[PDB]
């Protein structure tokens, strides 16, 4: 569990 | 100083009313402090970082941000244009791979790392560490954050984006750090924002224009983009000598805009990051 968020 | 047609999160952080378009900040602008952006990397060549960013350590093969997240976060904490603190020095610690994931030990490791490494830098004004990342609760992850934080760094921590209670998320719930929630520009809690009794404050997290890889720029939304605003708000005030790493959070919280935000649950604080810049 990680991005706390964007698109990349 | 004022930055006209600033990004709204920027204008907000320095307004006591949603709506404005200028970001007003002191000119010292973060300089003296350092901010570890413990994330996916930081395109240290972005002309927007004017040379003030640099990868200090990766936990992968390159040091490059091949993602964007970190340049983004780095960006908001202190890119010239997109940032809170236009003069902070940024160091990248790359704990998250180029998809934006990381194991809890390489982030534990990235956290113990900046705790050590900061010792061999020149960050006269304080040292902040900004963790726009997170996962399910873990007490070692909290432990790492709390070690880092007690070792003297001002850990800003994304509440998370699961519009849940941040208690089951980790850094988020290391009550000793500074969990940050997001708001949108109409002063509503960002619809995705986590919340709970463990959050300490809110920053702009919806539709946030910042630096992007390619030497570009881009808006995205997240508690991930609010963190860097407190990270940078923190840094900006440390260099302003208003608070320290050990209390930047309580102070940011006590001095915030209160009761403004709408959408806040009983139990969660109605506090929005604010610099009280008076020209």
């Amino acid at each position: 569990p990680a991005p706390f968020a964007a698109a990349a | 100083a004022a930055q006209t047609n600033a990004p709204w999160g920027l204008a907000r952080i320095s307004s006591t009313s949603p709506g404005t378009s200028t970001y007003y900040y002191d000119e010292s602008a973060g300089q003296g402090s350092c901010v570890y952006v413990i994330d996916t990397g930081i395109e240290a060549s972005h002309p927007e970082f004017e040379g003030r960013a640099q990868m200090v350590k990766t936990y992968y093969y390159s040091s490059r941000d091949g993602n964007g997240h970190g340049t983004h976060c780095a960006g908001t904490v202190g890119s010239r244009t997109y940032g809170v603190v236009k003069k902070t020095q940024l160091f990248g610690v790359k704990v998250l791979d180029d998809n934006g994931s990381g194991q809890y030990s390489t982030i534990i490791a990235g956290m113990d790392f900046v705790a050590s490494d900061k010792n061999n830098r020149n960050c006269p004004k304080g040292v902040v560490a900004s963790l726009s990342l997170g996962g399910g609760y873990s007490s070692s992850v909290n432990s790492a954050a709390a070690r880092l934080q007690s070792s003297g760094v001002m850990v800003a921590v994304a509440a998370g984006n699961n519009n849940a209670d941040a208690r089951n998320y980790s850094p988020a719930s290391e009550p000793s750090v500074c969990t940050v929630g997001a708001s949108d520009r109409y002063d509503r809690r960002s619809s995705f924002s986590n919340y709970g009794s463990v959050l300490d404050i809110f920053g702009p997290g919806t539709s946030i224009l910042s630096t992007w890889i390619g030497g570009s720029t881009r808006s995205i939304s997240g508690t991930s983009m609010a963190t860097p605003h407190v990270a940078g708000l923190a840094a900006y005030l440390m260099t302003l000598g208003k608070t320290t790493a050990a209390s930047a959070c309580r102070y940011i919280a006590d001095t915030a805009n209160k009761g403004d935000l709408s959408n806040i649950p009983f139990g969660t604080v109605n506090l929005l990051a604010y610099n009280n810049y008076q020209a």
